[PDB]
């Protein structure tokens, strides 16, 4: 287990601004409208090319809960935001479509004790 | 409303505490964010000097 | 609160490391706190001097 | 009943007092003997519902 | 009653009132503490002569 | 077959007569049998049930004195939610005991209710009586159950006593209430109980919970009362009362109150019961 | 008293053994005081309370001067009554959760909740303080969240929990968390995230005190008490298993 | 153990006999009950 | 009460009261606490002279 | 006699959850009932209390 | 003597007479202790508490040598909780502010 292998061996700081002569310009991570966009991109084209959820849908959450825990998670640092949606396959802790689930079923089952 | 100026009891009505949306942020008080190696010389010193002390002052 | 006592006056002065301190003054307590946490050592009083 | 034991300070709070006075409101029929009872809660710093 | 602690002290703090002993023992009164010579099956191995 | 020699010892200042006879046994056939036990003051005066006798000035005074003690049980049990004592199963069991003093009197009064097709009109100054001198009878153990209940259902009633239930009764069951108002009567206008009610109320209640029972109200003749066999105090008729591996050697280990507490020459790894090993983290 | 006042207007009656009359009365001694305080101290003789109704009548008790069981001992019962009274309204006849007040430093705006695990190894203590400027963030000693847990999604949410379980948005709020227990290169595994979470819980609920309702709903708050078993040289590996045993 | 039988599985004490009782399992989703109340009350008046 | 409260208009009748309760909470101070072979033996606070 | 049991639980049940509609801010439940109840519980609507779902 | 120290300052009680109430007796096959009480530890546990012993700050608790039990470091005496905090403490504590860490950190 190793996320790190191919990476160089450096530990020397680095600044741009005088170890070049480049005009420096600062790159952030993505902001949320960013951040969103790209979620949404990832995801849904995702399953829509067949490499995510598929059938299986409903056991992941809904983009919503995705994006905003996601968002905790990487911090909205884009490699972070891949890599963590990637991992939301383990999620283990997340609860929703299981009262989703439970709610909707309650109310199907007043729908027949009202026909009945 | 931030968090704290919510009323979250159903039953009643409660003073708003005055640090509410008053306390601002930076990074520079608070969360605790540091480097390593400040860390590392803290500690260290904090442990050798245990014994530095002027016992009688004016 | 409202307890009269004479404090030494703090005197200000950047040269000076530590504190200064002078002739007695009287004045009112405007606020101790007992507890160990908001009175750390060595312990303060708010004070209001009379004079000014 | 006013805590005696850790354990007990663990069972006691003033908004939860409310509930059992109220409880003990609903009870009884009467303005005058209500009136007694919220006295006493309103006197003892009680969270009033 | 049985006994929990024991400590040597010294007899003035308990010892019989003045005004229940005979008078001056020391003048009137030979006495010797001395141990039994014949076996004792039970009380006191020491007793007042 | 090198038989043990084992030297007697004499009595000593500090090791006197019956300790030794208690403590050391010469006969080394007896060595490691088990632990025996003994009673002083109270512990004896408690097993050995000496009834006091009436005595002179100071047994009549703490007659006198006495006040009540259904009332001072219940409040030396209850006192131990004081903060410095302890909840006693023995203070409850005390307690119980001066509850149920009287009980299997309640018991024999429920036969003579329930138990007896026909008793007669229960009303009346005769079998009244006949009922209260039995009753006071089974009180103060002058008479067995048995023999008061025998008594009562052979007492005398009325002549050609059939021939006049025939005029009332078609199977010979009266009914049961003058009985009972009777029942509760009796122990009223004897003394029999401190606080008034408690006679009504148990005799009432004993009756409520036999009413579920199959075949209620009959019977074995040789478990109804007393005698040299008997049932188990759950079963008694109108009676009050109706790791996995390693449990035997942990024994000790839950929380237990103690009687001599353990120690370290019989026990090797207990620590006490107080100790919690792992500690949960409270505010 | 209507029942009471109808029984006593109709007076005696022609059945035989006065029949009815009898019916009446002992039905009625069944509504009496005297018959309530029976029937706690029979419910009583079979041991159908616990500590609690035990310490109830114990501080009932302790209210009564000596004159006051000097007159209630008159009726030989009513003093049963005082004592019993609440067991015997319980026989014949729910706090849910503690809401607190909020514990927090009215300069700083921080509270301070403390979660563990194995009593040992983990104790963490989380600061917590409300962000007005909606830029939140978490770190343990003095690391970002995201680099302590080591990116480890599953951990992480953990931390997280407490924040959905009190419906507010984390973003809102700062916590810094401190290790106090066994220090180690690497807290990332999920005991320690367990320990980080009930700490980070215990912090929000000093800080919002209603919210402590639906944490502890969820089992947050609790703590469980597991432990490696202790070192030992009984055992091969020091814990667990015992040595081989050969048949003579 | 020794030359013994295992005992069968319940011959033991709980194997999560330290973990309390909200803990197993754990009751999650706190957050979503209001909603699906006043969701289930709009749907009652529809 | 100090200032009369504008509720204390309805505060109900001193009748069938026989209950009182300010009376019957009230003890006297002899039997506040009792004298046990505790106290009997218990040291000085102060350091003793001679004993 | 279980039958009977069962089907007078489960209806005044559906009464309970059936006479919600002006029960969102409605007399039929208390405030304080608002405030501890109003949680998913073991009695309330649990996930599954059991293991092998 | 040196011994004349170890005499019995007084006479010992006899053993008179039975054994106490509920006392362990051994029939075929029984599973004794004389340690564990017969009547209190067969009381439920609801009711009594699984207090072993009165229930006070434990400063008041020293672990005895040679026995399994705890014993008070003044033999018999008690002072309960109320008594070692200030008066009316909150879940009694030194104030009523903060609690242990929380005093610590806003002390810091």
């Amino acid at each position: 287990t190793d996320r790190f292998a191919n990476s160089l061996d450096e530990y020397a700081p680095y600044d741009p601004e005088k170890d070049s002569h480049f005009h420096p310009i600062q790159i952030g991570n993505f902001d949320e409208y960013e951040y969103r966009s790209f979620l949404r991109f990832l995801i849904n084209s995702g399953e829509l090319a067949g490499l995510g959820w598929g059938p299986l849908w409903h056991a992941s959450s809904d983009f919503e809960r995705k994006l905003y825990k996601i968002g905790f998670l990487s911090g909205r640092n884009p490699q972070g935001v891949v890599d963590h949606y990637h991992q939301e396959l383990v999620w283990r802790y997340d609860y929703q479509r299981t009262r989703q689930k439970q709610y909707l079923l309650k109310r199907r089952m007043e729908g027949m004790s009202r026909g009945a | 409303l931030s968090p704290l100026e919510v009323q979250r009891d159903v039953g009643r009505l409660e003073p708003i505490p005055s640090y509410a949306g008053k306390i601002n942020a930076d990074r520079s008080v608070f969360p605790f964010q540091w480097k390593t190696e400040d860390w590392y010389e803290y500690e260290v010193a904090k442990v050798r000097n245990r014994r530095f002390v002027f016992e009688n002052t004016e | 609160e409202g307890l009269p006592v004479r404090a030494r006056r703090p005197i200000f002065s950047s040269s000076a490391e530590q504190r200064i301190a002078g002739g007695p003054q009287r004045a009112v307590i405007i606020q101790y706190h007992h507890q160990p946490f908001f009175n750390p050592e060595p312990r303060l009083v708010k004070v209001a001097f009379q004079c000014d | 009943l006013e805590p005696c034991t850790p354990r007990e300070w663990l069972q006691f709070s003033h908004r939860n007092l409310a509930y059992a006075y109220n409880g003990a409101l609903r009870a009884c029929h009467s303005l005058p003997s209500m009136l007694l009872l919220y006295k006493e809660m309103k006197q003892r710093g009680v969270k009033v519902d | 009653q049985g006994a929990v602690a024991t400590a040597e002290i010294p007899a003035f703090f308990n010892e019989r009132p003045a005004w229940e002993r005979p008078p001056l023992e020391e003048t009137l009164y030979v006495t010797t503490n001395k141990e039994r010579y014949d076996d004792v099956r039970g009380g006191d191995i020491y007793y007042d002569d | 077959a090198k038989r043990r020699v084992i030297v007697p010892i004499h009595p000593t200042p500090n090791f006197p007569a019956h300790f030794i006879k208690s403590a050391f046994t010469t006969d080394p056939l007896k060595e490691k049998q088990k632990a025996r036990f003994s009673s002083g003051g109270e512990a004896m005066r408690e097993v050995q049930d000496i009834p006091k006798n009436l005595e002179g000035e100071r047994s009549r005074r703490d007659l006198a004195s006495r006040g009540d003690t259904e009332f001072q049980a219940l409040v030396e049990f209850i006192e131990g939610a004081s903060y410095d004592q302890l909840i006693s199963g023995r203070r409850f069991k005390k307690v119980y005991d001066v509850l149920s003093e009287n009980d299997d009197m309640f018991i024999w009064l429920c036969h003579t209710a329930m138990s007896v097709l026909n008793p007669g009109d229960m009303r009346s100054r005769l079998i009244y009586n006949h009922l209260r001198i039995l009753a006071e009878s089974v009180a103060s153990g002058e008479m067995t159950q048995r023999t008061a209940f025998r008594f009562f259902e052979s007492a005398v009633r009325s002549p050609a006593y059939r021939e006049i239930a025939k005029r009332q009764l078609e199977g010979g069951a009266a009914t049961r209430l003058a009985g009972i108002s009777a029942a509760a009567d009796v122990m009223r206008r004897m003394g029999l109980t401190r606080r008034p009610m408690s006679s009504y109320f148990e005799l009432y209640q004993r009756i409520v919970e036999r009413s579920e029972a199959m075949t209620p109200w009959g019977f074995p003749p040789l478990f109804q009362f007393e005698e040299r066999l008997s049932l188990e105090p759950r079963l008694k008729f109108f009676s009050r009362a109706s790791g996995h591996v390693m449990t035997p050697h942990t024994t000790l280990h839950g929380r237990r109150i103690f009687w001599i507490p353990p120690t370290w020459n019989r026990a090797g790894r207990f620590l006490g019961p107080h100790v919690t090993l792992y500690p949960g983290m409270t505010p | 008293l209507s029942r009471t006042i109808t029984a006593e207007a109709v007076g005696l009656d022609n059945a035989p053994g006065h029949y009815t009359n009898f019916l009446e009365w002992m039905g009625r001694l069944t509504e009496t005081r005297a018959f309530k305080t029976e029937h706690a101290l029979f419910e009583f003789s079979r041991r159908k309370f616990n500590r609690d109704d035990v310490r109830v009548m114990f501080e009932n008790y302790r209210l009564m001067s000596k004159a006051t069981l000097l007159a209630d001992s008159a009726d030989s019962y009513s003093h049963f009554y005082t004592v019993l009274k609440d067991f015997a309204r319980k026989v014949a006849g729910q706090i849910g959760v503690r809401i607190d007040e909020a514990e927090v430093d009215p300069e700083t705006g921080i509270a301070v909740g403390r979660g563990c695990a194995d009593g040992e190894k983990y104790h963490f203590t989380a600061l917590l303080r409300e962000n007005r400027d909606h830029n939140g963030i978490i770190t343990v000693m003095g690391k970002p969240l995201s680099l302590v847990l080591d990116n480890k999604a599953w951990l992480m949410e953990m931390v997280l929990m407490p924040f959905d379980e009190a419906n507010l948005d984390y973003r809102d709020f700062d916590a810094h968390i401190v290790s106090e227990g066994h220090a180690m290169p690497s807290i990332a595994n999920e005991i320690a995230a367990f320990a980080l979470r009930m700490a980070v819980a215990n912090a929000l609920v000093k800080l919002i005190p209603l919210t402590r309702i639906p944490l502890k709903k969820s089992g947050l708050l609790s703590v469980d008490r597991r432990r490696e078993r202790g070192q030992f040289p009984g055992y091969l590996d020091g814990k667990k298993v015992k040595r081989r045993f050969a048949k003579r | 153990r020794r030359g013994k039988p295992r005992p069968r599985a319940g011959m033991f004490p709980d194997k999560y006999r330290r973990v309390p009782m909200l803990l197993k399992p754990q009751q999650g989703g706190q957050q979503y009950f209001n909603h699906f109340l006043i969701r289930s009350t709009n749907d009652r008046l529809t | 009460s100090n200032t009369e409260h504008f509720l204390d208009k309805y505060e109900p009748k001193r009748n069938a009261d026989t209950v009182a309760d300010k009376y019957r909470t009230t003890k006297q101070i002899t039997e506040i606490d009792k004298w046990t072979r505790y106290d009997s033996a218990r040291a000085d606070n102060y350091r003793p002279l001679s004993i | 006699t279980d039958r009977i049991r069962r089907y007078f639980r489960e209806l005044e049940a559906v009464h309970t959850s059936g006479s919600a509609s002006a029960r969102g801010s409605g007399g039929g439940t208390t405030a304080e009932h608002k405030q501890q109840d109003q949680f998913y519980s073991p009695e309330n609507q649990p996930i599954s209390l059991h293991r092998n779902n | 003597y040196y011994w004349s120290r170890y005499r019995m300052p007084t006479q010992m009680p006899k053993f008179d007479g039975p054994a106490p109430v509920a006392a362990p007796q051994s029939m075929n096959s029984t599973k004794t202790n004389e340690f564990i009480d017969p009547i209190d530890d067969k009381f439920p546990m609801s009711i009594r508490g699984p207090l072993v012993r009165p229930d006070v700050p434990e400063d008041q608790y020293v672990d005895s040598w040679y026995i399994c039990t705890s014993m008070t470091h003044h033999m018999g005496d008690y002072r309960p909780w109320s008594a070692s905090a200030p008066p009316n403490a909150f879940r009694f504590r030194p104030f009523n502010e903060f609690d242990a860490k929380g005093r610590e950190y806003v002390q810091y």
